[PDB]
């Protein structure tokens, strides 16, 4: 047969939020445990705490979702990304898409009010 | 024979040997039937595609 | 516990004829798990086709399996003709058949003599590529391109044959058999070839079906299936050819199948050069095909139709079709959906290499790495079709 | 100073000629990724060795005794006339005793590589 | 109609060779074995004869 | 020496590799001009980008390029590698290896014929034949 | 010692330029076998291709990767080349015309060939890569496994001549070349020669490794030139071993009649013509054997490691352990044990 | 004659579909010594060596390219060109059918009313780095204005040289008109 890869998970849509809760917490645990591997494999120029901060940020992004099926899809895609990161399939270029903050400051004029954006034609 | 081979050399449109060298080639060949696949220059792709006479009489079928 | 070691066979390396990332896991010499990573030649063909007329979309198929161009455009033309409900003329059918078998000769000359090169035989490659050049000249004389002809279109053929092409094709056919024979003298009865090919890559008939394999991969396991005999499309019902089928499902049987297919393609080319009919090479309905130029420049209806076919395109009836051909790689198919418009709603290409490279994991388990090279070579994997 | 001695010293203390020519003539301005090693590829701090089959090391371990056998035959071929018909029998007994071990090696199949993922050969039987 | 089309001849073409043409060649293998055995036997006759002469020359020396 | 030993790296990605191989075939013999295609970039001097460059493949291309010892040149073979080509408006294709690597000679075609790639090789030969190595030092 | 330096320089020049043109010979012969031609453009008729390759390589960077070792990577080519070239010291181009006229010449050859395995061993250690360290192992296994067959054929030949002087081994073949009584050993020695040189059909780890990121010789610059010289010198030296063991070395027809016709007393023209004839014979034999190497590269596919080790240890060594018994028995049956010299 | 349950006359196996049986070492029409000679003396391998050697004495296929060119046809699709009439007037009339049929969107056109009242282009650009060299533009043109020459020898050092404009294309036509006339005189009846 065609056997699965190292850290594969069969797609199984929970019929309960309480089970998907445990699944999501396990995935969070796995990301946190694997962050040192993400720093060693990808030649990362920043902290392991920074990687865990980013993981927490991306897990907080979808914290107040309540539709169960959307949460199932998000869990499945999160596990896909975990398998893509822990198995060295991504390169540094794709891993550092999550980390635009660590790259140096993009120029001087970054508007946050109206007149700036107007003078730059972004209002 | 069968309907699909073998066929002699002189019925193959390829450039071969002549004289003592053919008498040697048919002595030193695993299969004298076999050909050296150089097309006969007088006959292959002559007249050239851009100098065919059939273009002047060609009409739409 | 048997800890496994992961080697990337190589995103860039010789054995892949194209670009492949085969992540193998080994326990010593033996492969235990494989993970072919693809998409490195995914160019979004199937979405681009949704933004193109059926004529604009046809050169997508020349560039999928780029050793067998005319067969890809043949299957797309067959699909669009089945939706359009138009009949290709007899001469166009004979041309498509003759050139489909020339294309089969080209594909097998690439495949067998690259399999040989990857296994170590360097000389058949360079012998066969001259015959490839001789046939590329016929491609260029009929279409104007050595590789991407854009010749077989929906409705038949772009241009009639130029004068003096059948004579030259016959001249090539009088000598191609000895080329095949000289390749066989090196490869067929050889000890090292048989060692590298006999009982390697074995796949059973049942598993060959379950995995979706076709062509030589299915015929080497013993199943006599060929779409040209079971569902003839262009002119294969009007020409005599035999189908090679093998036992033992190995790579040696696939090699023998491909050489028999060389010889049967030569047979078909002979019959088509002898029995080429007269008439038109495209449908005589100027609502589907361009009219001739001397009518487009003298007739008003002809010019209107030229204008519309080259700007808006021909509108295909609504519906859907899956049609397939016996491409030299296997069963190549196109699932088209028509929305009544000039552009497709959906075009999925069933590439024969996708299924075979998916079956690599089942076929190559338990083998050593030198045998994986032979398996990739007998699958005959071009990656434009795998990735599309 | 013989030509033998001259050659066998000259080859080593001159062999670095093109080495130095290449070191002085050629560019050298490395990158990180020019100091790199591959298209893709990585490995965490997992281990320093891979598991290997027994034959890989057994061929080397058995090279020693067979090489010593064939090198011990050198005294015989340089003494063959002086040991006339006695040493002949002795070296034949030597070769036979050492062929017994080679027979053992062949019959055990010690240099064969074995395959784990066997193909299944057992019938399909359905409990009715 | 059909005016200037590329069409075949009236009697078609002379048939081509598409069947296998790997002919069996060579003497039967035991002839090659006999030639090998004779070559090596004669070489042994020639070499062992030379060893004896070298032995007698050694006696002289 | 740089002309008569002209060793590109095996970077065939798509249907332009067919024309590269035909340039190694009997009719056009690349070896007659000194050309040998080398698997590893450490032994190579040229990179012929012959095929479309996907966004999943560009890091690999740049790694292969950076692994090449100086002197190094790049030929862009085919429309797909020159400016994205036929697949210019896709979501997965790079609009030219120009964006990823610097290019010395652009060979146009789809596919560019074997003769066209040989003409490009000759143009790069002319470029390196008019290249000032010691003369430029004597200027510096 | 002036003429000693002259002789050494002549020998070195001829050997190294023979290697450099064997590269071109390989390419052109393989080409014309493949219905092509090349190289023919980088000199007149292609006679400067190897020098172009050398000059290019000697101007390339000597990049050594991050997790590699400088010294080993740099000296392994050089040690391999030294060992390949010092084996030419014992090779005679005439009756005594040698740099090293050692009475232990066979053992010198057989002992300096024992050191060529260290190149393939140490190549694997020039990286922190775990799979190249296994490719190293496979290659070294092949080399040590076919060394036994070469040594066995050496000893089977020395059963006929009880000497380790290469000139004596050749001069014993004025009667018959040892390819006539031992024609199968010629095949076996050529096969083991092609396998020791790691040449196709025995090019497993080079072929293996160009696929993977590592496990082959990823050298640049001068290391690469040195490795090419080592390869194409060991080819000529193993064909030289073929020569002086089985094909008579420098011997030909007896030219006493012709020389008594042409000459009346020993002159330097006499000696020059003798030397030219003898070294002509040796060279035409070497040319044939090199052509055979190229032919075998052109014809056959490749082996795997299992098929190769099995070939060696289960097909070839049994025959030779049998021949060890049959040759002395043939000498005992006819009272033909050979004397010293 | 026959009624079938879940089957067919075509799905029934052929007459000899069951292979005979494997052959053992007995039932061998070849002695052990003969096949052992073929085994030890490498018969087929020497035959392959000889078939390779026979090619050594055959004519090489290699053509010396800068001095001898390969086969080209009137239909060949190479560098692009804008043609004129024998008047000297340019054939193109800004109908924009080549812009419309081009699968790669390589053509860019702009037009207006000329000073003499004629429909003629002010902009005609082809990005060769987009073009696929298919010939659809040469087929679409109703005036034989855009054509593809047989030229392939126009490789460049910069990509800004491959963004051909109207003046480049007209100069290319003025350069290649004779070759284009040969090709047209050979090819036009077939299209
Ligand atoms: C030192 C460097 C010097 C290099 C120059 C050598 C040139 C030379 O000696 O010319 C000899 C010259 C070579 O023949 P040729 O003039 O080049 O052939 C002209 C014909 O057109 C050839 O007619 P063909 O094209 O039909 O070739 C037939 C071929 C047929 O060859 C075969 O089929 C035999 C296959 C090889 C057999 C190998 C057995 C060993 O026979 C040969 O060419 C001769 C093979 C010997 O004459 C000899 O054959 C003498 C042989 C000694
Ligand atoms: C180098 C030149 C390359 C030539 C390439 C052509 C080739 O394939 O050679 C095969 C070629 C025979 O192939 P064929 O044309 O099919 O001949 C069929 C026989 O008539 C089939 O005749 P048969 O096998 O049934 O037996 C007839 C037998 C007469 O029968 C007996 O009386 C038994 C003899 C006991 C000894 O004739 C002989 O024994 C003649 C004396 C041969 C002894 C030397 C063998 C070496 O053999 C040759 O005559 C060329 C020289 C020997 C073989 C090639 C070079 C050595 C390997
Ligand atoms: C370089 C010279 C190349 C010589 C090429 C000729 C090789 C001879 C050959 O083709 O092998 C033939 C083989 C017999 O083959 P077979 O069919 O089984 O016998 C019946 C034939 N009437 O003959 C044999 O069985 C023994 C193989 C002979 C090896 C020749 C050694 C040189
Ligand atoms: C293993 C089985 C081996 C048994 C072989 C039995 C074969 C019997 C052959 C009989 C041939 C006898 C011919 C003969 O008389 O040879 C004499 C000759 C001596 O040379 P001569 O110059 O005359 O000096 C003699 C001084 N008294 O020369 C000789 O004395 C030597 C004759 C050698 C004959 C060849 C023997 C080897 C046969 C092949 C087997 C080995 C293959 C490996
Ligand atoms: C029979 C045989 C006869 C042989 C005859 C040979 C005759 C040779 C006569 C040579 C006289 C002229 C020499 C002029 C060569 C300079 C060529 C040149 O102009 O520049 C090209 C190359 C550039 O190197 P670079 O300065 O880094 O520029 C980078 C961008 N191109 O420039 C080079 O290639 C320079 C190569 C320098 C190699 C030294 C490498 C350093 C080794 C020592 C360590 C010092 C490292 C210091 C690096 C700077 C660190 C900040
Ligand atoms: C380094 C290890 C040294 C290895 C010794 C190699 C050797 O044993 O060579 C023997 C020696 C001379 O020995 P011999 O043949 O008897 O005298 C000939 C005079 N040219 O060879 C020599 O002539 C000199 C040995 C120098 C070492
Ligand atoms: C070397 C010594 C020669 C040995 C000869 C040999 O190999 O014997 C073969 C023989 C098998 O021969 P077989 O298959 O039975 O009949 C063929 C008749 N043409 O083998 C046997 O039948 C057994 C003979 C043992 C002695
Ligand atoms: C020009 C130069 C010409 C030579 C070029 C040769 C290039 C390299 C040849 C490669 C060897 C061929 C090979 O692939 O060998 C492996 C093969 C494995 O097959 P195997 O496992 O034994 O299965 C047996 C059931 N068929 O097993 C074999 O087939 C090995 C065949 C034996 C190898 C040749 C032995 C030569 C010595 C002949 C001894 C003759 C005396 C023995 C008795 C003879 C009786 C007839
Ligand atoms: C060397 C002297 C030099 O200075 O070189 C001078 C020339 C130039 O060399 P070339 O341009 O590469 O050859 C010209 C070939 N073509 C177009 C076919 C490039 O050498 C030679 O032709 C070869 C010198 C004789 C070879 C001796 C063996
Ligand atoms: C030793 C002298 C000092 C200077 C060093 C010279 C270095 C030059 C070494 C070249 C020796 C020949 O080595 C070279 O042979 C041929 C050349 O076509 C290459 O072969 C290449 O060409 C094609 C031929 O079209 C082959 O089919 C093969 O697939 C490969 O792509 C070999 O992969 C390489 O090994
Ligand atoms: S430029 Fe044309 S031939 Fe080359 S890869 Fe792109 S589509 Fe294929
Ligand atoms: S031939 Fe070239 S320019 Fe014309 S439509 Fe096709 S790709 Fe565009
Ligand atoms: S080139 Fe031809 S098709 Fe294009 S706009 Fe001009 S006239 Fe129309």
């Amino acid at each position: 047969a065609i056997i699965a890869t190292a850290f594969a998970e069969t797609v199984k849509f929970s019929g309960s939020k309480q089970e998907l809760q445990k699944r999501t917490l396990a995935l969070y645990r796995q990301f946190l445990r694997g962050a040192p591997t993400f720093a060693d494999l990808y030649e990362v120029q920043f902290s392991i705490p920074t990687i865990r901060t980013k993981i927490r940020q991306e897990f907080e992004r979808h914290r107040f979702v309540d539709d169960l099926s959307i949460q199932n899809v998000l869990y499945a895609k999160g596990h896909m990304e975990y398998q893509e990161c822990i198995n060295f399939w991504k390169q540094q270029a794709q891993f550092l898409k999550y980390f635009p903050e660590e790259d140096d400051i993009q120029g001087r004029h970054q508007p946050s009010n109206f007149v700036d954006k107007f003078l730059k034609n972004r209002a | 024979m069968l309907p699909g081979g073998p066929v002699p050399v002189f019925k193959k449109y390829t450039v071969g040997s002549k004289g003592i060298w053919e008498k040697l080639r048919v002595l030193l060949a695993i299969a004298p039937n076999r050909s050296t696949g150089n097309p006969i220059v007088p006959l292959y792709r002559v007249p050239t595609p851009g100098s065919r006479p059939e273009a002047n009489v060609y009409q739409d079928p | 516990r048997i800890r496994a070691f992961t080697i990337n066979f190589g995103p860039q390396h010789p054995a892949a004829h194209g670009v492949l990332r085969l992540i193998l896991e080994l326990s010593g010499e033996e492969i235990i798990r494989s993970d072919p990573h693809v998409g490195l030649l995914h160019r979004g063909t199937e979405k681009l086709i949704e933004y193109k007329t059926y004529m604009q979309a046809l050169p997508y198929f020349d560039r999928l399996d780029y050793v067998s161009m005319m067969t890809n455009e043949q299957v797309f033309s067959l699909a669009v003709e089945k939706l359009l409900n138009v009949e290709v003329p007899l001469r166009g059918k004979y041309i498509r058949t003759m050139f489909g078998e020339i294309t089969r000769v080209l594909n097998h000359l690439m495949s067998v003599c690259s399999h040989a090169m990857d296994v170590g035989a360097l000389t058949p490659f360079l012998w066969g590529f001259e015959e490839r050049e001789k046939l590329m000249e016929f491609y260029e004389r009929v279409s104007g391109a050595r590789l991407h002809a854009a010749y077989v279109r929906p409705g038949g053929v772009s241009q009639d044959l130029p004068a003096g092409l059948l004579d030259d094709i016959y001249m090539w056919a009088t000598q191609f058999g000895d080329r095949l024979d000289e390749i066989e003298e090196l490869l067929t009865d050889n000890r090292i070839w048989k060692l590298r090919t006999v009982n390697i890559g074995t796949v059973t008939a049942q598993d060959a079906l379950n995995l979706g394999l076709s062509g030589p991969m299915l015929r080497g396991s013993g199943i006599p299936f060929d779409i040209r005999k079971n569902a003839p499309y262009d002119a294969y019902d009007k020409v005599d050819f035999d189908v090679p089928v093998g036992m033992n499902g190995d790579c040696y049987d696939r090699y023998l199948i491909r050489m028999a297919e060389f010889r049967q393609s030569l047979r078909i080319i002979e019959q088509c050069c002898n029995d080429m009919p007269a008439g038109a090479v495209k449908v005589e309905d100027f609502k589907i095909n361009s009219p001739p130029r001397n009518l487009m420049k003298e007739d008003m209806e002809a010019l209107i139709h030229h204008f519309l076919l080259y700007t808006k395109g021909y509108s295909v009836p609504p519906g859907e079709t899956y049609t397939a051909i016996e491409a030299p790689k296997g069963e190549m198919g196109v699932y088209v959906v028509s929305d009544g418009s000039e552009r497709p709603y959906k075009c999925k290409i069933r590439a024969p290499g996708f299924a075979h490279l998916g079956a690599f994991d089942h076929i190559a388990r338990g083998h050593f790495l030198p045998d994986a090279v032979a398996i990739i070579g007998t699958m005959d994997l071009v990656f434009g079709e795998v990735d599309r | 100073m013989n030509t033998f001695i001259i050659f066998i010293i000259l080859i080593p203390i001159v062999g670095f000629a093109l080495l130095a020519v290449n070191i002085l003539l050629a560019v050298y301005k490395p990158y990180n990724e020019k100091l790199g090693a591959f298209e893709c590829g990585l490995t965490s701090f997992n281990q320093t060795r891979l598991a290997f089959n027994a034959a890989f090391i057994l061929v080397a371990i058995l090279f020693l005794p067979f090489d010593l056998e064939i090198s011990t035959l050198l005294p015989y071929v340089m003494s063959i006339y002086l040991v006339s018909n006695y040493g002949f029998t002795i070296v034949l007994l030597f070769l036979l005793i050492l062929i017994i071990g080679f027979v053992y090696e062949i019959n055990t199949n010690a240099l064969k590589i074995n395959k784990h993922n066997k193909p299944n050969t057992d019938s399909l039987i359905y409990k009715l | 109609p059909s005016v200037g089309q590329d069409l075949p001849p009236v009697g078609g073409y002379e048939p081509v060779q598409w069947r296998r043409n790997l002919p069996a060649r060579g003497f039967r293998p035991l002839v090659y074995l006999a030639a090998l055995c004779g070559i090596c036997g004669y070489g042994f006759y020639r070499a062992l004869g030379g060893i004896q002469e070298r032995r007698e020359l050694k006696r002289e020396k | 020496a740089r002309q008569g030993s002209f060793w590109p790296v095996t970077f065939g990605l798509a249907c332009c590799a067919v024309e590269m191989m035909h340039v190694s075939a009997p009719r056009y013999d690349q070896d007659r001009l000194g050309i040998i295609f080398r698997a590893s970039p450490r032994q190579s001097d040229i990179m012929i980008v012959a095929g479309t460059l996907t966004n999943k493949m560009a890091p690999v291309l740049r790694q292969v390029y950076d692994q090449m010892p100086e002197p190094r040149w790049v030929i862009s073979m085919g429309s797909c590698a020159n400016g994205g080509g036929y697949y210019h408006f896709s979501y997965s294709v790079v609009r030219g290896c120009d964006r990823i690597v610097p290019v010395d000679v652009y060979v146009p075609g789809c596919p560019p014929t074997s003769e066209a790639l040989m003409y490009g090789v000759f143009q790069l030969q002319r470029k390196m034949r008019n290249t000032k190595i010691t003369r430029m030092w004597y200027r510096k | 010692m002036i003429i000693n330096i002259v002789e050494i320089l002549i020998f070195l020049v001829c050997v190294l330029f023979s290697v450099a043109y064997l590269t071109v010979a390989e390419r052109k012969t393989l080409a014309y076998m493949q219905r092509r031609l090349g190289p023919n453009f980088v000199g007149y008729y292609g006679l400067l291709q190897a020098f172009a390759d050398a000059v290019k390589l000697l101007l390339k960077e000597i990049v050594l990767p991050k997790e590699s070792n400088y010294i080993i990577l740099v000296i392994s080519p050089l040690i391999t080349l030294i060992t390949a070239l010092i084996g030419w010291v014992v090779i005679p181009l005439g009756p005594g015309i040698t740099l090293g006229e050692l009475n232990l010449g066979i053992l010198f050859s057989l002992a300096i060939g024992s050191l060529g395995v260290f190149g393939s061993l140490l190549s694997g250690w020039s990286s922190n890569s775990k799979y190249s360290l296994l490719g190293s192992i496979r290659s070294t296994a092949q080399l040590i496994s076919y060394e036994l067959i070469l040594t066995s054929i050496f000893i089977i030949i020395i059963m006929f001549v009880s000497s380790l002087n290469i000139t004596t081994i050749i001069e014993t073949q004025r009667v018959v070349w040892y390819c006539i009584p031992l024609l199968p050993l010629l095949l076996i020695f050529f096969i083991a020669s092609v396998a020791e040189t790691a040449r196709p059909p025995f090019d497993l780890t080079e072929s293996e490794s160009e696929l993977v990121a590592g496990y082959f010789t990823e050298y640049s610059g001068s290391p690469f030139v040195f490795f090419f010289l080592a390869e194409y010198s060991n080819i000529i030296l193993i064909s030289a071993f073929n020569g002086y063991l089985l094909l008579g070395g420098y011997l030909s027809f007896n030219y006493s009649y012709l020389f008594n016709i042409l000459f009346n007393d020993y002159s330097y023209v006499s000696f020059l013509f003798e030397g030219l004839i003898n070294s002509s014979a040796y060279a035409i034999k070497l040319v044939f054997l090199m052509f055979s190497f190229i032919w075998v590269r052109a014809a056959f596919p490749r082996f795997t490691y299992d098929n190769l080790i099995n070939f060696c240890w289960i097909i070839l060594l049994p025959l030779l352990f049998g021949i060890f018994l049959i040759i002395p028995s043939t000498l005992y049956i006819f009272d033909s044990f050979p004397t010293l010299i | 004659i026959n009624i079938y349950a879940g089957g067919s006359a075509a799905a029934a196996p052929p007459a000899g579909f069951r292979i005979h049986r494997p052959a053992t070492w007995e039932e061998s029409e070849e002695g052990a010594l003969s096949k052992a000679t073929k085994y030890f003396l490498l018969a087929e391998m020497f035959r392959g060596l000889y078939v390779v050697l026979e090619q050594f004495f055959r004519a090489p296929y290699t053509i010396y390219y800068p001095f001898e060119k390969g086969p080209v046809s009137p239909r060949f699709r190479g560098e692009h060109a804008l043609r004129r009439y024998p008047s000297g007037e340019e054939r193109c009339i800004a109908c924009k059918l080549c812009e419309a049929i081009c699968p790669a969107l390589a053509i860019t056109i702009d037009a207006e009313e000329r000073i003499d009242g004629s429909r003629r282009t002010t902009k005609y650009d082809i990005d060769m780095t987009k073009c696929i060299y298919c010939g659809y533009c040469q087929e679409s043109c109703p005036v034989d204005a855009i054509v593809e020459t047989p030229n392939v020898e126009y490789a460049t050092e910069t990509r800004e040289e491959l963004l051909y404009n109207k003046e480049k294309l007209l100069a290319n036509g003025d350069k290649w008109e004779l070759e284009l006339q040969y090709a047209l005189d050979a090819d036009a009846p077939y299209r």
